[PDB]
């Protein structure tokens, strides 16, 4: 170890963890938790960002002076990528959109960009590489999102064979597009579900569990060249999960079946939005994709993390969706949803 | 000696009682107060046109720090650490060793400008006029780290501001 | 060994004050979880209350017990009147602090602290 | 300064510079001292 | 003088420069490293030695009360010059 | 006639000495020591049991009339078995004089609240309790006044570290301000300043 | 003046031999595992230790106990002492029994095979102090050092 | 051309935001006095469009003018969070910048950037009213550099 990266202190804000991490896509939902955890223990974090600097302001309080470094980068320019990684010991890739745009599509963000980061990182001598894939990645999937995840995951593996690839289920948390997505359907009255959501099983995972898994993968030498599946502790039918969301938010729940073709037609309607789409056809498919069971892969327990149950943290996410009448309701008012042994 | 601020007995003659009746009903003392703000409307305001015009300062002004040289270009600082000892905020950090020649000089000279109280004790303590507070007060930054000055930044400040600094010391050193 | 008492002449009077304070805290936890809108459960709050009482279970000095009860009551008055904020109530749970190892080997790897 | 020019020194900046904060030529702090402990370097040949 | 390390980083007048593989140089990427280009060790060595006709000379740095504390320098050795411990000016005895 | 030396006022010194023993004659049950400083300040050192009798006498007695409690504070001297010294600074407008009354206590011994004598003492005693941990009995409302809610310890004790044990920051994961063990990017630098040569022979202590 | 040797040539990381017989940095866990693996496969005379000159008592006893638990008794020092007779059984056999301050009460000192000036400089200063203030008589068997 | 239009629209919204900055009526200690002097007739911050308003709902800038204690830290975070966006923070003076002369105190937050993000750091103890006015103008030029709609366009 070079002398500047020998750990020192007691793992606090002013300590030296010895980690020099470049986190791509740090300005997102997962990125803010990864940067927070890295900063807590005194890591040097490089945050290359495409967005406008106002949108990185929430990251600045997460590290001691000089520990959070911001760079500009473009996914299509390799000089920008190489400048951001050439001094790092671990590169973390959290890049992704849930929708396509006129400038970037699922192939671009889930294949070309991850491959370029892995390619440039390897040439720069970066030793650790963590890449976030998806539990349901599949070339036979209806959703181009999941098809692109399968291709990119493969690509990263050849380009950077020692990469740790992490495949989470849907991640729930304060800024998620999962529990919040279901709660915001109330603005349309009833909740449409394909086949009433009785033919779908989800295994959502908690954001902090995923973050701790990523942090523990950096330090663990066993995590190199491995693929992990980060899943929550319980499996639910989609109908029960959405019903549970509305029970915690104390909103009237009026589910009704909607066929795939009709509901695929609603997704394209919302895709017209030149801004962030409320929903897309791809999202409709992903929501209704049953979460795979991959026993051969290691999970959170193999990284020393106890998966946090949904029931213990839903109120943390869903309290703000309640009206004034129900804001103060406590965590014990709603019965847990039915699980699947 | 003392005086009473509010110990009056008002007159009860008819004229004085009517003068107070007119005041109550006609709001005479309220109109008098309007006249005073009217008189300010027609005064020239005290605003200056910053940043084109500047507020007056004096040679003693305590602003941004700088490390000075002798006319030959040698550093004045001899790493005596008196400024570091007196600093009320412990804002100065110094390391020193013999230079490649035999000279006693600093290898570290930091001022944490976010610890500093701009009190000027360091320039009072300095025996060779090496550390001074200059006249610059327009150095706000976008990041905290930019206010943790190392020796290179402070030497640059002295090279940047010496022309003004030397003239200010010239005006005030006979009061010191 | 003759000293001026605070409130309790002996340890049996002191333990009566300790039991009374425990009841007040036990009754309060349901309200504190409601008013402050905590994401912990009432059992968690009451478990924490129990934990704080058991760290001092070895005291044998009534004056020391009297002071802990005195401090515990001020602590409770801050909570009931909502002088505390959510951050102060949650400081008892150390959520953002990582677990420090207690075994020798784990301490040995991280650093020099005993 | 037209009437009372300043005293000329070789080391005084000829070109004044405004506030550079927020630009590529801003000031970045760093430690100005050299490494304090030298680590032993193992021999480059095998012998064991 | 301001050398440049094989990486290209400028070496300061204290001899400081991040070595290869030191992550800390990332702090200068897209920015710059502040280095004063007027090395005092070089500038003082450009001052000519002053010839004086006495065994002892005094130096206050010049400028009276604007200089440094007044010190007296011995010039008895002829194998070297007398240097001021405050300002580094050199003196030699004229025969 | 000595421009730099502070002049003495022996009249005021004489007057304060006479009053000091006058108080000792009237309150012998409590007064333990009376002294007058070279700059003419009178201090009465009492047993803590006499806080109310002594302060009440000084306030109400016709030759005292110390109607104003200027200041009430504590000093921590760890080398004493009663480490805390409680200091009352009183002012008599009628006689244009000041008097200092001092007592002592430890960490476990309560001191009687003097709010019945001086209502000004209410907040001064909360501050002493807050910063030193001295308990005042029969206080109408004793609680912290200066330290953060839930703060642990008594910072003005000499063995409390300057920077404390905890510091605060905002944590994004829990979306609130959190408290964590204190770490300093730059440790406070302790200075050893005392000269090893005695400065004031007049105060030398026997070997 | 030798403290500046504490700033140079320092061992700062665990090191093991790589696959080419060269020492390379590794973690404590790996370094201790290799030693522990080798320790668990040997016993008796197969395990020995040598304590150098700057070792502390705590390290000495800890290493002695460790080798004892594999039944090894070969705890050696670099500095020789004759083990004949009582050897180290009696402390008086290998100590400066008069004590350093005892030199000031001596009247005759016999030095045998020792340059105390360099072997124990502050002990030689005590001898000179007695030689100067007490008229002590010093004799030497050995090289006529200064 | 979309590029030309969004470029102009950034100028419009950036100009509006920097020309109508309303600081929260919020001050902590000494440095609040120099802030009052910046509102006073000589500098008259109002002539720049800078108007104090008490409500966080109606504020764009938090000027942290003075020492932040641990007891006050949650309250400062509360009123910052209650500001609608876009919102900016100006750290005024050594205390708010990095703890200043109470840096080693047990009751003092060592810099308000531990609690909120900070856009501009104004040095001084206290900064002169003119030094603060320089800091506000530096924030205006920062807002003038924002590229929100250009970045949205290229997403
Ligand atoms: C709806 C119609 C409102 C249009 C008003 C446009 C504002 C014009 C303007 O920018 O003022 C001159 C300003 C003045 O520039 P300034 O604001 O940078 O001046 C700085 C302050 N002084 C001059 C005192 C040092 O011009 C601009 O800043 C360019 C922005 C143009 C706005 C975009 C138009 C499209
Ligand atoms: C008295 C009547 C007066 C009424 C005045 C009415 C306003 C007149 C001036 C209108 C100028 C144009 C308005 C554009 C303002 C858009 C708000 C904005 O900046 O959002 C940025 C956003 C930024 O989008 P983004 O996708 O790049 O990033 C935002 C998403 N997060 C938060 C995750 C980073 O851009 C848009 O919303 C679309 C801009 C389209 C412009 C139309
Ligand atoms: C021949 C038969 C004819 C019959 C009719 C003859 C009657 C003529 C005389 C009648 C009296 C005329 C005045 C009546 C107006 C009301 C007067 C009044 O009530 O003012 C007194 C009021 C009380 O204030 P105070 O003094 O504190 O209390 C008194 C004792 N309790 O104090 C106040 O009201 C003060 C109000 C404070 C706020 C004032 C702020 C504005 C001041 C500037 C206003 C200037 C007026 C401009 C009007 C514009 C016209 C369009
Ligand atoms: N439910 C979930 O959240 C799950 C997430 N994942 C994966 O985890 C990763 C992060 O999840 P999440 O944090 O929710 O993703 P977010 O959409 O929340 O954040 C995406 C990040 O990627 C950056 N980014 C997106 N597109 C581009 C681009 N074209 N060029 C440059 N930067 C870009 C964004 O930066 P900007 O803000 O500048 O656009 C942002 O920082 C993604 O790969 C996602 O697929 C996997 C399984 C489930
Ligand atoms: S001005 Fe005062 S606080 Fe600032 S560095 Fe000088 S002595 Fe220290
Ligand atoms: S700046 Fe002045 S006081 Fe400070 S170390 Fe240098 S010579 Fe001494
Ligand atoms: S920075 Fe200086 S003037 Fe401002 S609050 Fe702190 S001590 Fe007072
Ligand atoms: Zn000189």
């Amino acid at each position: 170890l070079h002398h500047a990266v020998i750990p020192h202190g007691k793992g606090g804000r002013s300590s030296v963890s010895g980690i020099v991490a470049t986190v791509f896509g740090a300005t997102g939902f997962l990125g803010r938790y990864v940067v927070n955890h890295l900063g807590r223990m005194g890591s040097q974090v490089i945050v290359p960002h495409r967005c406008e600097p106002y949108d990185t302001m929430h990251l600045r309080p997460m590290g001691d002076l000089g520990q959070i470094i911001f760079m500009d980068w473009n996914g299509r320019d390799k000089d920008s990528i190489r400048r951001a990684v050439e001094h790092s010991s671990v590169v973390i890739n959290l890049v992704g959109r849930e929708w396509e745009t006129q400038n970037f599509d699922f192939e671009d963000v889930f294949v070309k960009i991850p491959q370029a980061i892995a390619q440039v990182s390897k040439e720069a001598g970066v030793e650790k590489f963590i890449h976030i894939s998806h539990l349901n990645a599949d070339i036979k999937s209806s959703s181009k999102y999941l098809r692109s995840k399968a291709v990119g995951e493969k690509e990263v593996r050849e380009t950077f064979p020692e990469a740790t690839i992490i495949k989470p289920a849907e991640i729930f948390g304060r800024e998620d597009r999962f529990l919040n997505y279901f709660a915001n359907i109330r603005w349309f009255g009833g909740v449409p579900l394909i086949s009433l959501g009785k033919k779908t099983v989800k295994q959502p995972v908690y954001i902090v569990d995923v973050t701790k898994g990523i942090i523990n993968a950096i330090k663990d030498p066993d995590a190199r060249g491995k693929t992990f599946a980060f899943v929550g502790p319980s499996r639910y039918l989609l109908f029960d999960l959405v019903q549970y969301v509305f029970a915690v938010a104390h909103r009237p729940f009026l589910p009704y079946p909607l066929p795939h073709f009709a509901y695929r037609w609603i997704g394209r309607l919302f895709e017209i939005s030149p801004f962030e789409p409320w929903t897309t056809r791809d999202k409709v498919e992903r929501i209704h994709t049953t979460d795979k069971i991959l026993p051969h892969l290691p999970g959170l327990e193999d990284l020393g993390v106890e998966a946090t149950p949904l029931e213990l943290k839903a109120i943390e996410v869903l309290r703000r969706h309640r009206t004034y009448r129900w804001l103060s309701s406590e965590i014990e008012d709603v019965q847990p949803a039915k699980t699947i042994p | 000696t003392y005086k009473y601020v509010n110990l009056r007995e008002p007159s009860m003659d008819m004229k004085s009682v009517t003068d107070r009746a007119a005041q109550t009903l006609l709001w005479t003392e309220l109109i008098r107060g309007l006249g005073m703000t009217l008189s300010y409307l027609f005064r020239e305001p005290a605003t200056i046109n910053y940043p084109f015009e500047k507020g007056p300062l004096s040679p003693r002004f305590r602003g941004e720090h700088a490390l000075r040289r002798y006319p030959s270009g040698e550093e004045r600082c001899i790493a005596c650490k008196l400024c570091e000892a007196v600093c009320p905020a412990q804002a100065i950090t110094i390391e020193a060793e013999p230079r490649a020649d035999g000279s006693r000089r600093t290898t570290r000279y930091d001022i944490d400008m976010t610890k500093c109280i701009y009190c000027g004790f360091c320039q009072e303590a300095c025996p060779v006029d090496a550390i001074v507070e200059g006249p610059n007060f327009e150095f706000s930054t976008e990041t905290h780290e930019e206010l943790l000055y190392n020796k290179e930044k402070l030497l640059n400040n002295g090279d940047k501001w010496e022309a003004e600094i030397a003239a200010n010391i010239q005006a005030d050193y006979l009061y010191r | 060994t003759s000293v001026k008492p605070i409130f309790s002449r002996d340890m049996n009077e002191a333990k009566r004050r300790v039991r009374e304070l425990y009841r007040a805290w036990y009754r309060e936890v349901p309200n504190t979880v409601h008013l402050f809108q905590l994401d912990i459960s009432v059992k968690q709050g009451r478990d924490k209350v129990r934990e704080m009482f058991k760290k001092n279970a070895h005291i044998t000095d009534p004056r020391v017990v009297d002071l802990l009860v005195i401090k515990g009551k001020m602590e409770l008055e801050e909570t009931i009147k909502v002088w505390k904020q959510r951050t102060h109530v949650m400081r008892f749970f150390h959520e953002t602090e990582a677990p420090r190892p207690k075994d020798f080997l784990s301490k040995f790897y991280v650093g020099h602290d005993p | 300064p037209t009437v009372k020019p300043p005293t000329a020194r070789k080391f005084i900046w000829t070109n004044h510079k405004f506030n550079l904060s927020g630009t590529p030529q801003q000031y970045v702090p760093y430690s100005t001292t050299r490494k304090k402990i030298q680590e032993w370097v193992p021999p480059s040949t095998p012998y064991k | 003088g301001v050398r440049t390390s094989p990486t290209g980083e400028k070496v300061t007048h204290t001899g400081q420069v991040y070595d290869d593989g030191d992550y800390r140089k990332v702090r200068f990427v897209g920015r710059q490293k502040e280095v004063n280009e007027n090395f005092a060790i070089d500038l003082i060595a450009e001052q000519p030695v002053s010839q004086v006709g006495s065994r002892v000379i005094s130096c206050d740095g010049g400028g009276g009360a604007l200089g440094h504390p007044r010190v007296y320098i011995n010039l008895d050795k002829e194998t070297k010059t007398g240097t001021c411990g405050y300002c580094g000016l050199q003196f030699r005895q004229q025969h | 006639t000595r421009p730099t030396v502070r002049p003495r006022n022996d009249v005021a010194h004489k007057q304060l000495s006479a009053f000091g023993e006058y108080v000792a004659e009237i309150l012998p049950k409590y007064v333990q020591q009376v002294q007058v400083s070279c700059f003419n300040e009178l201090e009465i050192c009492i047993h803590p049991d006499g806080v109310i009798p002594v302060l009440t006498f000084l306030r109400d007695h016709s030759n005292a009339q110390f109607k104003s409690l200027a200041d009430l504070t504590a000093v921590d001297i760890p080398t004493r078995q009663n480490r805390f010294e409680i200091v009352y600074n009183l002012l008599s407008l009628r006689f244009n004089s000041r008097i200092r009354v001092k007592t002592y206590t430890d960490e476990l011994t309560p001191i009687e609240s003097s709010v019945p004598v001086y209502k000004a003492a209410n907040w001064y005693e909360r501050e002493i309790w807050d910063m030193f941990g001295v308990f005042f009995a029969n206080h109408p409302d004793l609680r912290r006044i200066l330290t953060d809610y839930g703060f642990e310890g008594h910072p003005f004790r000499k063995d409390f570290p300057l920077s404390g044990y905890v510091e605060l920051r905002y944590d994004d994961e829990v979306k609130r301000v959190v408290a964590e063990p204190v770490e300093l990017a730059q440790e406070f630098r302790k200075f050893d300043l005392n000269s090893p040569w005695e400065a004031f022979p007049a105060y030398r202590q026997p070997p | 003046f030798a403290y500046d040797g504490l700033k140079r040539q320092r061992l700062t990381e665990p090191m093991v031999r790589n696959e080419k017989g060269l020492l390379t940095h590794t973690t404590w866990e790996d370094a201790l595992s290799r030693v522990a693996g080798m320790l668990q496969s040997f016993q008796g005379n197969d395990v020995a230790a040598i304590a150098g000159g700057l070792v502390d008592a705590e390290a000495l006893i800890a290493l002695k106990d460790l080798l004892n638990r594999v039944d090894s008794d070969t705890l050696c020092t670099e500095e020789v002492f004759p083990t004949a007779g009582a050897g180290t059984d009696l402390r008086s056999n290998y100590l400066l029994n008069t004590t350093i301050a005892g030199v000031e009460e001596a009247d005759v000192v016999l030095l045998v095979g020792t340059n105390p000036r360099f072997e124990a400089p502050l002990f030689n200063a005590r001898i000179r102090k007695s030689w100067l203030h007490n008229d002590l008589k010093v004799a030497l068997i050995g090289s006529p050092v200064d | 051309r979309g590029e030309y239009v969004v470029a102009k629209l950034d100028d419009l919204i950036n100009w509006a935001r920097r020309s109508s900055l309303w600081p929260m009526t919020f001050g902590l200690a000494c440095c609040a006095v120099e802030m009052m002097h910046m509102a006073a007739p000589r500098y008259d911050m109002d002539r720049f469009g800078v108007v104090f308003r008490a409500s966080p709902r109606q504020s764009d800038v938090m000027i942290v003018a003075g020492t932040l204690t641990n007891k006050m830290a949650p309250a400062l975070r509360k009123v910052y969070d209650q500001m609608p966006e876009p919102r900016y923070v100006v750290s005024m003076g050594s205390c708010a910048n990095g703890g200043g002369y109470y840096h080693y105190s047990y009751s003092v937050v060592r810099g308000c950037d531990r609690i909120v993000p900070v856009d501009i750091y104004v040095p001084g103890c206290p900064p002169t009213a003119e030094a603060l006015l320089y800091g506000i103008l530096q924030l205006q030029k920062k807002i003038k550099r924002e590229k929100r709609l250009r970045i949205w366009y290229r997403r």
